[PDB]
DNA sequence: TATCTCGCAA
DNA sequence: AACACTGCGAGATA
């Protein structure tokens, strides 16, 4: 349900946008030796190049 | 021949609350030996059962001999759940977000 | 008089 | 060829 995708996109900490920082913590926090240069996933998630993902890209690269 | 884990993959565990894996032998036949740094803060991070492995002893200084903790002990099929757990695209890394919060409460 | 720091012991 | 890890009083505090 659109609740559901939400609290999945809704599951980090701000609310407002997924920001490389945000991707960042994310990944540092499941255990991701991931460099600052390895957005790979959230990079090319930005349909619309703005340097973050909404909730639309969101639910696209699910 | 070590015994086997339970259903849930509890592990029975040494009187120090480790598993001593000196031998591939030592592993449960249902379990798999993690080594990683940071294999312990992912397992309990998933609230999973597991145990501590002991893979050798560390000879130091003063008098006292200190046992290496490596990794963890965990049963086969919870392999990829800590490997995630200790690895992290962006499907694995929602799934993970969605699992650790259908865990926690 | 309530509050941190912080060394300190194992 | 394995002990644990955090409590507890020093000075200082608006
Ligand atoms: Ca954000
Ligand atoms: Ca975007």
């Amino acid at each position: 349900n659109l609740t559901v995708i939400d609290d999945l996109w809704s599951m980090l900490i701000r609310n407002c946008v997924l920001s490389v920082k945000d991707l960042q913590k994310i990944s540092n926090l499941i255990g991701a030796d991931q460099s600052s240069g390895t957005i790979e996933m959230i990079s090319c998630a930005t349909d619309g190049k703005r340097l973050f993902m909404t909730y639309l890209d969101f639910g696209c690269v699910l | 021949i070590p015994p086997l884990a339970s259903a849930s993959g509890e592990i029975t565990k040494n009187t120090f609350g480790n598993i001593e894996v000196f031998a591939p032998t030592m592993i449960p036949g249902n379990c798999c030996l993690v080594e990683n740094p940071v294999a312990i803060k992912a397992a309990r991070f998933l609230g999973v059962e597991f145990a501590p492995a002991v893979t050798s002893f560390k000879f130091e200084r003063g008098s006292t001999v200190k046992p290496v903790l490596s990794g963890i002990v965990v049963a086969k099929w919870l392999r990829e759940a800590i490997e995630t757990a200790i690895d992290g695209s962006w499907n694995t890394l929602l799934l993970k977000l969605r699992i650790r919060s259908k865990l926690n409460s």
